[PDB]
RNA sequence: AAACUAUGCCGACUAGGGAUCGGGUGGUGUUUUUUUA
């Protein structure tokens, strides 16, 4: 079923993780009619700075409301069978430019298509299933900013040892440098 | 040469001449004027409201 | 009690000081300008 | 009622300093109150402040010592050329090289040296000493 | 004498303007309309 | 709490039974 | 010390070694006097950490309630220290257990600014916000003296 | 500071900083939009709606389990009113007191407060003409009054 | 890894704490 | 109590505090689960509900309401989240 | 003193320990 | 018929202390009472 979980998207590592997505339907009883309707768009292998690797999996939006319902242990098994990685489930959504002072007739700017928007959903998506808390921004007296993300306590050991992944991967992802943090 | 006091410094700071510029505007010659140790005293003992004047008293061309 | 309330230097000799700040009337830029 | 976002956010410091604090609580923010904010913070009158984000519109926390004289707002915001940021400084400091005039120039928020510098001008937001 | 039921109220200037129903046209076209009604009434 | 006159569609409904 | 602490050296004109628990800026330092090898440095995050040199690593860190100006170790017992408080107090912690504080000095009405110690480890300083410098012994918990 | 009166009160709601479904939530978005329009076909406000939404059926706040807010689906499935509810309420109370007159024409307490009530009726008025979802030539009175809330 | 580096610190404690044990002595 | 910071406040003073003078406004009411013995069927109520909520299979009153927190009825068997 | 007549559970904080919000390194 | 010994610096305002009036939350036992209010 490699053509047939993907979305015009003809890449190896995607063959990969679809056939693996095989294996987790016809070994299981019922999550094989519980991910059937829901294929996915792109995939992405990303290494941290310290070496380590995680998946990233573009997705459209209903398909992730699906996912969204039946992640946890679609990335526990999905953990077991790239050993050694980080899974992560993400949108790809789209952004719209600012229509310049010379510029013919486009749409107004939804601003949940503004990009900031974006961003943020991209921080929501990326962390869960734990929520985040808070955001502060710590102006430094050489004007350094430090962007921070309070999450929650309540999967603390869950999360504990994915924060450094997460820093990368957002980083390559939008071009910020960002640190989370979990008020214990 | 020319003693300065206290007063004369908080008026020039509330009528905004310096104080080189303006003293030699008005002897037309060349002003080295002093503060003595008990008028910087006072100015100190002055103390939290009038400390941008002490600010301007504290300068390098007021020997 | 009966000696009055000792006010500081007062600087910014252009304009009114209320709570917007800053009021400064057109005469004045005139003036100064 | 409420007189500006600007203005009480600058009346704030300019109480929690005179009656001697270290951190103010400064609510609503605006990206004109981060940039005054970072001026006055580059050019050493403030310590540093931290960005509070809340969804409704986030407060800022500052820590200051003890170097702030007064900071305040100009409400009618007028033209000036260069030679105008010269008698202006003059008018409105306490002398001449003491205190910055804060200007908002077509090259972003900045004050009146770093304007006669880069050779720009503009309007006038406020002023620090 | 005495009534219980209180006198109108005299409308906004604003109101006023709606009330022409000048509020929702162009500058150009709340100029030629002003010039309209200053003629009628002279 | 049934507010019978409140929308659009109750007061067409109001206006036909005047009719 | 900085954003991140950096150890340098006098011949060598980059920085050395950075060492830094995370990405929290660092506003004072002091190597201590006996084991020099021992650094403890403030955080503007309200906390203290504490690092070796000879393992080139932090090595403890203990989060407190306000945020703390100055500290200070002593010079005739090489595990004690002292941190100037903005809670308007001093503390005199052990280096073994942070659980507790051995003292805590307790008579400004502002924020501590900084803290010295006298050099026969007998004594203590602190400068304050409020105009005024209290003196204390490292016994009492109380002031000695004002100025 | 609460206008036309002195009180100087703070009382409302807090909203939380999340803004996503709560774990808890078992419920699709289509059956709780089909429940809001089963409720606005019985009858009741937005504001009531909301109100029954969280108490009986645990809808937190619709405007983050649904993307659109009530009356945005009201609007979108044909149930719009003519009036806003906060204008079509104070005209309600205004009727209400200038009937109590008619039957009492000694209360001047009731007189000036309808004074205040028109006044705050003119304002919400000229604001909601303004943003035109009402009519430029709206006019409140008696008849008006009388004719649309009975 | 993070957690890692947690331990290193808690083993690099233990060692400073006995040389400034000496000390106590 | 005596003094303290105002970006870390301590989590007990930011829940002695009011629910709009904390750092981050957030509610302080909470959702409960009961399970009303005419049919042992559970439902949500707010646990600061204005009104008398009702089960849906058995027109049985869980929760009356009285100024600030709903009373709920005697046998209904309740528990948080 | 008049929340220790009335409460159940309160325990008596020292005032060497008042102003600990915590450690990393934890002890036995 | 009224008035007839009253008089307090103010403000864009910092911490508060004992009270008390109205509402709410929690703890805690006395006073209460219990399938009928
Ligand atoms: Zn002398
Ligand atoms: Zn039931």
């Amino acid at each position: 079923p490699q053509a047939k979980i993907l979305s015009q998207a003809p890449t190896e590592l995607e063959l990969q993780v679809a056939q693996a997505f095989v294996e987790l339907e016809n070994s299981s009883p019922e999550l094989k009619a519980e991910l059937r309707p829901l294929q996915f768009k792109s995939i992405r292998e990303i290494d941290v700075a310290g070496g380590k690797k995680a998946l990233a999996i573009f997705v459209p939006v209903p398909s992730l409301a699906g996912f969204h319902k039946v992640q946890t242990k679609l990335t526990r098994e999905l953990e077991k069978k790239f050993q050694d990685r980080h899974v992560i489930f993400l949108a790809e959504r789209r952004i719209l430019p600012k229509p310049s002072r010379t510029s013919r007739q486009v749409q107004k700017r939804p601003r949940s298509r503004t990009l900031t928007a974006v961003h943020d959903k991209i921080l929501e998506d990326l962390v869960f299933p734990t929520e985040i808390v808070g955001k502060r921004v710590r102006y430094l007296v050489g004007g350094n900013k430090i962007q921070k993300v309070l999450l929650d306590s309540k999967d603390v050991q869950q999360i504990d040892y994915k924060l450094e992944s997460f820093q990368a991967v957002y980083n390559k992802l939008t071009g910020k440098q960002i640190v989370f943090e979990i008020p214990s | 040469q020319v003693l300065i006091d206290t007063n004369f410094i908080n008026f020039s700071i509330q009528k905004k001449v310096d104080i080189v510029r303006g003293m030699m505007d008005c002897l037309l010659a060349k002003c080295n004027p002093l503060i003595t140790d008990c008028v910087m005293a006072e100015l100190e003992k002055l103390g939290p409201k009038y400390r941008i004047a002490l600010k301007l008293a504290r300068d390098p061309r007021i020997k | 009690k009966a000696t009055k309330r000792e006010r500081g230097l007062k600087i910014s000799s252009v304009g009114r000081s209320t709570r917007n700040g800053l009021i400064v009337s057109k005469r004045d830029i005139a003036r100064i300008s | 009622t409420r007189s500006s976002v600007l203005a009480d956010a600058l009346n704030a410091i300019n109480n929690a300093e005179k009656t001697g604090k270290r951190q103010v609580l400064i609510r609503p923010s605006s990206k004109v109150i981060i940039k005054f904010l970072q001026v006055m913070q580059k050019h050493g009158y403030i310590g540093e402040f931290e960005y509070i984000d809340d969804h409704r519109s986030g407060k800022i926390v500052v820590q200051l010592n003890g170097r702030l004289n007064k900071c305040g707002v100009i409400s009618p915001r007028f033209n000036v050329k260069i030679g105008d940021i010269e008698k202006w400084t003059a008018n409105l400091l306490p002398a001449r090289q003491f205190g910055y005039v804060i200007l908002t120039t077509s090259a972003g928020i900045m004050d009146h040296e770093e304007a006669r510098r880069k050779h720009v001008s503009g309007k006038i937001l406020g002023f620090v000493y | 004498v005495y009534t219980p039921f209180p006198p109108a109220q005299l409308p906004r200037k604003v109101d006023l303007e709606i009330e022409s129903g000048e509020y929702f046209l162009s500058k150009r076209e709340k100029q030629m309309k002003k010039l309209n009604e200053q003629k009628e009434k002279q | 709490k049934a507010k019978k006159d409140f929308y659009r569609f109750q007061v067409r409904e109001r206006k036909k039974q005047e009719i | 010390g900085g954003a991140k602490i950096h150890l340098w050296d006098v011949n060598r004109l980059k920085p050395v070694s950075d060492l830094s628990w995370g990405a929290d800026n660092i506003t004072s330092l002091k190597f201590n006097q006996n084991e020099t090898d021992i650094l403890a440095s403030t955080g503007s995050d309200n906390s203290i950490v504490l690092y070796d040199l000879r393992t080139n690593s932090p090595t403890q860190k203990i989060v407190q309630t306000m945020r703390t100006n100055a500290i200070c170790w002593n010079p005739m017992e090489a595990f004690n220290f002292v941190t100037a408080n903005e809670d308007h107090n001093a503390y005199y912690y052990d280096m073994r257990n942070l659980s507790r504080s051995l003292n805590v000095f307790k008579d400004h009405v502002s924020a501590v600014m900084d803290v010295d110690f006298s050099p026969t480890g007998d004594e203590i300083v602190t400068g304050s916000y409020d105009k005024s410098i209290r003196i204390y012994k490292t016994n009492h918990g109380h002031s000695r003296e004002i100025y | 500071g609460r206008m036309h009166s002195a009180g100087k009160g703070i009382s409302s709601s807090a909203i939380p900083y999340s803004r996503n479904a709560p774990a808890w939530f078992k419920l699709s978005s289509e059956s709780v939009i089909e429940q809001i329009v089963k409720y606005a076909r019985k009858g009741l406000t937005p504001s009531q709606i909301g109100v029954l939404l969280r108490d009986a059926h645990g809808v937190t706040q619709a405007r983050v389990i649904t993307g659109n807010k009530i009356m945005r689906i009201l609007k979108s499935n044909g149930l719009a009113p003519e009036i806003p509810e906060d204008l079509y309420y104070l005209i309600k109370k205004a009727v209400s007191v200038r009937k109590h007159l008619e039957r009492n024409r000694k209360d001047k307490d009731a007189k000036f407060r309808l004074i205040l009530i028109e006044s705050r009726i003119h304002r919400l008025a000229r604001y909601y003409r303004t943003v035109a979802v009402l009519p430029p030539n709206w006019k409140y009175e008696s008849a008006t009054a009388s004719a649309l809330v009975n | 890894q993070r957690i890692q580096q947690r331990h290193d610190r808690k083993a690099a404690y233990e060692i400073s704490r006995q040389e400034v044990s000496k000390w106590n002595d | 109590v005596l003094v303290q910071d105002l970006l870390h406040p301590t989590a007990a003073s930011e829940a002695r505090k009011h629910k709009l003078k904390t750092l981050v406004q957030g509610p302080r009411s909470y959702f409960l689960d009961v399970k009303c013995p005419g049919c042992l069927n559970i439902t949500t109520v707010f646990s600061h509900a204005q009104t008398a909520v009702t089960c849906e299979s058995c027109s049985t009153i869980l929760c009356t309401p009285t100024g600030g927190k709903a009373k709920l009825s005697e046998g209904t068997s309740f528990r948080r989240k | 003193a008049n929340e220790r007549r009335t409460r159940k559970d309160m325990p008596y904080i020292s005032e060497r320990k008042k102003q600990i919000v915590g450690t990393v390194h934890k002890y036995e």
